[PDB]
């Protein structure tokens, strides 16, 4: 679906104005699709300093974009709502030369156009191009695609699908707004040469004997066991035992030995093009409460020699000896390494030890506040249509407490998933302003892939203004300071606020595809964060 | 001095539009078998008649119309109005519905 003249293609970094008709919503809800790019491909976006063609995005009627380069430069729209973060991406993808997939040359061997139930007037939105305007970029038909109209587009009648896929499986999945698929990373690549993601710094899932690369330390007393993931429960995070012989992790065991020895990972050296990192990762601590992974940096010292540790996180153990998702924030301007120090106490009083897999570190801020729903799957089935989740209380980098509601049958939905975000009292809330206007939200399922190119993760993202208003608050603004708009709960002993957010975030028969549920854990990212400078 | 004329008129070719820029909303013709323009014109107003509490209007007609189906059924629209005479002034507005969450929008000149 690329167009084939190459005058078309851009030249990185696509040069952007963002128009001050744009709400902050929608600016902010930009710079994130702009985060995606740059961290899923080498599309790379910058402010206008007078280039021949840029982008402009509008807030004009309706979402929408010319397709390619125009030479003069070019408007995008991002009307109401196309602020999610996937229909930012589609318009910019529309912008960077992409036509629709159900505009492929051969989209007729893949999806049926049911020409009669298209409203009158917009038969020509499924026109198809000739092999002489597009490429295939030797790619199949993808319906997967972040490119390809749903079922219910353009339709008369809001039962019947206007587009359906011939193998009828994917029904249910054409014109998904999750993300980039993976084909269409693959054709963006191809479109632009990118081999390497301007954010994904390095992912590691030890699948390969070698480690990723990474070393062990001899100033430590022992090492990590690359394991094997063949004992009865000791499984790795990326396979969780699915394959046989294939699953690794990285196992330090404590079951044994004097307390306080250790075994030091080390990456191999990294660059950091931006001051700030994410290390996520995904570890196990079934040994003794008093075992500690410790993450450090070791840095460039300023001579250009790697050798400076920088402690920068401690993990403990817990009763919940399952595989428990970590971030830790990396600021790192130089040459560096990222370290896990795997620290025994009291052996005597140890079963188990320290696992890692699925490392994964990008040039980004972390996730804000991270929730694990445990056994989600059997949460879904044991929840009541109303029934409720709260996550634990966050803070945000402004010390603005909040958490997310997750109702996992939604009643306005069935089938759906309803997550609503809410403003938390905390300790600091006295010294901040209310109502917190021009927070913008950003609510993420994660996909727990490793490889950042692989993830899908669905994300919905909202600003907080004082449009949101209710009646059970007198029509006072839902963000004003939680001791005079939310309601005491016991469980935090704090003020939550009216939660606001998406019923249909996501349903469970797409929740439950693409690995967002993996081990059983429906692993949630929220981001709160102030986009005020954006005005 | 104007002594006669005649003029042939078109909307852009929808084709040509879809290969410029494929989500961009297509025009289409105002006449009342297009229910759903006529719902997107009314609550463009409706929501100016609650913004507006000095006075209140009623549709007279509606003069130019498009819609896109992206985020879902997506409707723009400029339509005349009334006081609740001769048509007052111009609309512009839009109605867009997604599965879950609802958007109208509108703004309006007097002549
Ligand atoms: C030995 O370590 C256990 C926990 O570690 C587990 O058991 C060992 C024998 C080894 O098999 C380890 O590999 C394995 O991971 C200690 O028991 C735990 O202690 C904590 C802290 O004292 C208890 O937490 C409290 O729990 C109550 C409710 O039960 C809460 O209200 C408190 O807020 C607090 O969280 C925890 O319950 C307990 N867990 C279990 C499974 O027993 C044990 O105390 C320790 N003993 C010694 C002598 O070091
Ligand atoms: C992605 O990589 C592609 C190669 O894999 C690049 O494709 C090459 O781009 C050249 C221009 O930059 C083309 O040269 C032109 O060739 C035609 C004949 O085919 C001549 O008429 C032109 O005069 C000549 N231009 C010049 C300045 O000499 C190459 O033919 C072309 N090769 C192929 C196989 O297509 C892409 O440019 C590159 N794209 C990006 C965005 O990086
Ligand atoms: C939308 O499409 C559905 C399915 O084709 C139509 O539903 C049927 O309507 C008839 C009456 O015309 C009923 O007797 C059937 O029982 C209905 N079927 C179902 C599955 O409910 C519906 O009428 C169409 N609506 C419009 C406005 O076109
Ligand atoms: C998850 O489910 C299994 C059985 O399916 C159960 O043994 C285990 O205790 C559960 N764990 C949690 C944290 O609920
Ligand atoms: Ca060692
Ligand atoms: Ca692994
Ligand atoms: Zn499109």
């Amino acid at each position: 679906n690329g167009l084939r003249d190459p005058n078309t293609r851009w030249t990185f970094p696509i040069p952007y104005i963002l128009a001050d008709n744009l709400g902050l919503n929608a600016k902010g809800a930009i710079l994130y699709a702009f985060e995606m790019f740059r961290l899923k491909s080498c599309v790379d976006f910058k402010p206008y300093e007078g280039e021949s063609s840029y982008i402009i995005f509008q807030q004009f009627d309706g979402c929408w974009s010319e397709v390619g380069d125009q030479h003069v430069g070019q408007n995008i729209s991002i009307g109401q709502g196309c602020a999610y973060k996937a229909i930012i991406e589609h318009e910019i993808l529309h912008a960077l030369g992409f036509y629709h997939e159900q505009s492929r040359t051969d989209r007729d061997d893949y999806v049926n156009i049911w020409w009669d139930q298209i409203l009158s007037g917009y038969q020509h939105n499924f026109d198809t191009y000739d092999d002489s305007l597009i490429t295939d970029l030797n790619t199949p038909y993808d319906y997967e695609s972040l490119m390809h109209y749903q079922p219910f587009s353009f339709n008369k009648n809001a039962s019947v699908p206007t587009i359906t896929a011939k193998i009828p499986e994917f029904n249910s999945i054409i014109g998904q707004r999750l993300d980039f698929s993976a084909i269409d990373l693959e054709r963006l690549n191809r479109m632009y040469n990118c081999t390497t993601t301007h954010t994904l710094l390095d992912h590691c899932t030890f699948e390969k004997a070698n480690i990723c690369g990474m070393i062990q330390g001899t100033r430590d007393d022992t090492d990590w066991a690359h394991q094997d993931s063949a004992q009865a429960g000791e499984v790795d995070h990326t396979l969780l035992g699915q394959c046989t012989g294939a699953g690794y992790f990285m196992q330090f065991s404590t079951s044994s030995g004097s307390a306080e020895e250790a075994a030091l990972l080390e990456s191999r050296i990294l660059y950091p093009k931006r001051k700030q990192q994410c290390l996520q990762f995904f570890y196990k601590m079934t040994g003794s409460p008093s075992d500690r992974l410790v993450v450090w940096v070791r840095r460039d010292d300023s001579t250009g020699n790697v050798r400076k540790l920088v402690k920068v996180q401690t993990f403990q153990g817990d009763d919940d000896h399952n595989w428990k998702i970590a971030h830790v924030v990396l600021k790192e301007e130089q040459k560096f390494r990222y370290l896990f120090q795997g620290t025994k106490g009291d052996p005597q009083n140890s079963t188990g030890g320290i696992y890692l897999d699925d490392i994964t570190l990008t040039e980004t801020p972390c996730p804000t506040g991270v929730w694990t729903v445990r056994n989600f799957s059997q949460v879904l089935e044991n929840t009541s249509k109303g029934d409720k989740l709260q996550s634990p209380r966050f803070y945000n980098s402004e010390g603005y407490g909040f958490g997310v509601t997750l109702y996992p049958n939604s009643r306005e939905s069935s089938g759906y998933l309803r997550l609503a975000f809410h403003v938390c009292s905390g300790e600091n809330d006295a010294i901040l302003e209310w109502p917190v206007e021009n927070r913008q939200v950003i609510i993420t399922i994660l996909d727990q892939e490793p490889d950042v190119r692989n993830r899908m993760s669905s994300s919905m993202v909202f600003t907080t203004s004082k449009s949101h208003t209710s009646p059970a608050i007198n029509d006072t603004v839902i963000w004003d300071r939680p001791s005079r708009v939310g309601t005491y709960h016991t469980d935090c002993n704090c003020f939550r606020s009216i939660d606001l957010g998406w019923s249909g975030f996501i349903s469970h028969q797409m929740l439950k595809r693409r690995s967002f549920l993996k081990n059983d854990d429906l692993i949630i990212f929220v981001d709160f964060e102030d986009i005020t400078h954006l005005s | 001095y104007l002594a006669a004329y005649n003029c042939t008129l078109r909307p852009v070719s929808k084709k040509k539009i879809y290969m410029t820029c494929p989500d961009c909303p297509s025009s289409i013709p105002t006449d009342s078998s297009n229910h759903q323009v006529l719902e997107a014109a009314t609550e463009s107003l409706a929501k100016y008649n609650n913004e507006n509490t000095s006075k209140q209007y009623s549709l007279f007609k509606v003069t130019r119309a498009s819609s896109q189906w992206v985020v879902g059924p997506s409707y723009f629209v400029e339509y005349l109005i009334k006081e609740s005479s001769v048509p007052v002034g111009l609309c512009k507005g839009s109605l867009t519905r997604t599965h879950w969450e609802k958007f109208v929008s509108v703004t309006c000149d007097f002549f």
